[PDB]
RNA sequence: AAUUCCUUGUCGGGUAAGUUCCGACCUGCACGAAUGGCGUAAUGAUGGCCAGGCUGUCUCCACCCGAGACUCAGUGAAAUU
RNA sequence: GCUCGCCGGAAGACCAAGGGUUCCUGUCCAACGUUAAUCGGGGCAGGGUGAGUCGACCCCUAAGGCGAGGCCGAAAGGCGUAGUCGAUGGGAAACAGGUUAAUAUUCCUGUACUUGGUGUUACUGCGAAGGGGGGACGGAGAAGGCUAUGUUGGCCGGGCGACGGUUGUCCCGGUUUAAGCGUGUAGGCUGGUUUUCCAGGCAAAUCCGGAAAAUCAAGGCUGAGGCGUGAUGACGAGGCACUACGGUGCUGAAGCAACAAAUGCCCUGCUUCCAGGAAAAGCCUCUAAGCAUCAGGUAACAUCAAAUCGUACCCCAAACCGACACAGGUGGUCAGGUAGAGAAUACCAAGGCGCUUGAGAGAACUCGGGUGAAGGAACUAGGCAAAAUGGUGCCGUAACUUCGGGAGAAGGCACGCUGAUAUGUAGGUGAGGUCCCUCGCGGAUGGAGCUGAAAUCAGUCGAAGAUACCAGCUGGCUGCAACUGUUUAUUAAAAACACAGCACUGUGCAAACACGAAAGUGGACGUAUACGGUGUGACGCCUGCCCGGUGCCGGAAGGUUAAUU
RNA sequence: AGGACCGAACCGACUAAUGUUGAAAAAUUAGCGGAUGACUUGUGGCUGGGGGUGAAAGGCCAAUCAAACCGGGAGAUAGCU
């Protein structure tokens, strides 16, 4: 739910909270655990490459199974756990062979639902099959762009795609963005959304908590000399040219996109 | 006051010792032109 | 007005007397709406102004307790010319 | 040698880092020491560092480094796989007493423990570069049970007072003892045992995981402290004699109880929260290829081995970093008494020091302080500086407000000592006795002894009872920034920089973008509720008109237009 | 519960005096701010000069920074002293 903190001090204000009391109260499965080290922003060069990334809190990795290519096998959900690799959270499963693995929480799943993979399965959300044994309309996540690759779109908290129709080997696909793009019809895809909708009305409250993120300050540009930045300094505050990137790249509507091998498969950007 | 020499020997060896001076092209130049100089003490090693 | 040159603008408040301060007037030399406009409780080793208490800050300085300055013995510099 | 003064969460004690003989003894006073010097961290000579258990080496790995082949690059060279290095982390074992001028958990005495090699005996499925378990982990908060340690009584030895009193409710000192082994308590966690089956753990598996039955209600794991033993020992105030008055020898009393109590231990526990909290080996366990009268495995006994290097001394300082015997800087551990909330503050214990020029005098002026008649900011750019306020309990407290605040607003009253209530109260702790029991480190009852607030009443001394050290000045109006934070090391701490929030815009994943001649890496083991760039800057009410100019985003008839031909 | 409150250790540097051939090439004395967090500290590691890093001052990169230090081209050039 989302409970707004009350006033018994600046810092806690503004602050609103998102709480679950589904989720386990608990360490997670240790097998399917992983080292995870941070890197600063820093390349291999030790340059930094990606400004204000630095500290936060330690994490460790979980490993997802995005593939989902255990068919014929029924599993049943045991609990839903926190993951602070990602936005939304994770299940744990277990299979009927004695097999543990974590995937994507859907929107209304819970402890002791069942779910399935392959091309038998039900039309229920959770269950995974080819796209091309779903029927036109309906509501997935976790797509795959290259068969047997793994799922690769709409794995945030609360994303989904539409299958708007179907040619040939290609369906075409309503991507959060607006954009339509089709894939060959034999990428898997999960029915159903990511069960986190709410993790949007969160808010940080304060600075101390975008640093617990791993967040660093940012410098505007006005602020700094023209030896620094192109928007440099000057007696005050003056700022008498069109805004730009550092390098000297617009950044107002300027666009960037030269792949060139795609757009066979873009049918309208966006927007 | 805290002054620019903080002496530890471990950084010592690892910085300017002999086997690091060995390790790369311009290292073993170092002691070519001291070599040739007849400097008693090639690197800090002892 | 952190913005007003003329300017200590004019009127009112505070003082025996106020180029600063507070409240109004509008003739805005040359305010103005995200290089944001107008408000705002709390917070500040932040700028300006007024009171109570308090005092050697002052009218106007006096005495006293210690370390130097002064004399004796030992050691023994410096800028400059 | 006797007095005086100073430090005592250090100016005491033990180390790491760093230094490298500064350590102890004899001898010397030229130079060195801001003076003299018989003295010295100075000159010269000799002496001193003893380990199976402490540390390193060693086994294992983090960030990261190097890197056979390999990929890439004019050359040099760059990145990286298999591997191999790399602690600031994980991994077997010793305690007390005595002893040197200088070393000791290393030497001596007493009593222990750990890991391996070989041999013998009995009983036996042993086997890895593979599987599983374990090792293995965050912040904050709360309560209980303990110890270190302290105080008082008891006990033992000694004492009867330089000046009134001091044979008692008087004074001084001591009252100490380990590892190991046995017992398994306060307390924490988990139901246990047997049979059968299975798409999982790359092959396999009696192990791990999963499924279905039977059968019982207590089995197992972890765990401070206490008690016993270790100990007929060791230590021990005081004595008795020798004594080159440095100190050497023998002997040896009491050695108990109660109360208070940690920031240390039980606790890698318990409760709770969001920001969700290393790796690998040692260790335990199951099997493959193989070998089975062998080889190997378990147990007892005997025996051998445990190498090599460091060990002196200083270490908040005269020995390290600052050119100096320099008001500077430097990480970890130990933590006594009275008062006190306290590791603040004042005076002390153990212990260590008076800081390497002195002696006189008592002018101006300078530096650091104390007091002041009458006035009380008239000083000055400005209350700069100084003075003043200062504790606990109780009563009481405005505008405004985001309802939390403002607030310790402002202001007012009471504070010592003695006796009584009560020969020491409320409370805390808890012996003896008795009762029951699966009798044990047990339960109930029981209350001796010990310890000890606060309040009321009465009396009493001083000018003054939060008496010293210690310890908020307060109120009214207003500009700027919301707030906690950050910044010109060495003249600027601010209204500047961050900030939560808001908007625009780019980006469909081999993402945009950034570092790289390239390979490749970061973004991200992320996927539009995501990521990058730009402006604004909590919150409340709001954000109007203009697309000619410049930029950006679309369009296609026509005009102009490169190499090439 | 808290980038909550008072206050030592610890980390900072707002005011005044002294010192300015200083005890010290930035310190001392009396006050002052934060003190469970965007906190502070030990050991080791990575980023190299038109480059790094920067909650942004042209700050910092070995007492040196609007382009570090060392060697070389080099006896650069100087219509000027």
């Amino acid at each position: 739910a989302v409970v707004k903190c009350k006033p018994t001090s600046p810092g806690r204000r503004h602050v609103v909270k998102v709480v679950n009391p589904e989720l386990h109260k608990g360490k997670p499965f240790a097998p399917l655990l992983e080292k995870n080290s941070k890197s600063g922003g820093r390349n291999n060069n030790g340059r930094i490459t990606t400004r204000h990334i630095g500290g936060g809190h330690k994490q460790a990795y979980r490993i997802v199974d995005f593939k989902r290519n255990k068919d014929g096998i029924p599993a049943v959900v045991e609990r839903l756990e926190y993951d602070p690799n990602r936005s939304a959270n994770i299940a744990l499963v277990l299979y009927k062979d004695g097999e543990r693995r974590y995937i994507l929480a859907p929107k209304g799943l819970k402890a002791g639902d069942q779910i399935q993979s392959g091309v038998d399965a039900a039309i229920k959300p959770g269950n995974t099959l080819p796209m091309r044994n779903i029927p036109v309309g309906s509501t997935v996540h976790n797509v795959e762009m290259k068969p047997g690759k793994g799922g690769q779109l709409a794995r945030s908290a609360g994303t989904y795609v539409q299958i708007v129709a179907r040619d040939g080997a290609y369906v075409t696909l309503r991507l959060r963005s607006g954009e339509m793009r089709k894939v060959e019809a034999d990428c898997r895809a999960t029915l159903g959304e990511v069960g986190n909708a709410e993790h949007m009305l969160r808010v940080l409250g304060k600075a101390g908590a975008a640093r617990w993120r791993g967040v660093r300050p940012t410098v505007r540009g006005t602020a700094m000399n023209p030896v620094d930045h192109p928007h440099g300094g000057g007696e005050g505050r003056n700022f008498g040219k069109h805004p730009v990137t550092p390098w000297g790249v617009q950044t107002k509507g300027k666009k960037t996109r030269s792949n060139k091998r795609t757009d066979k498969f873009i049918v309208r950007r966006r927007s | 006051m805290k002054r620019t020499f903080q002496p530890s020997v471990l950084k010592r060896n690892r910085s300017h010792g002999f086997r690091a001076r060995m390790a790369t092209k311009n290292g073993r130049q170092v002691l070519a032109r001291r070599r040739a100089k007849g400097r008693a003490r090639l690197t800090v090693s002892k």
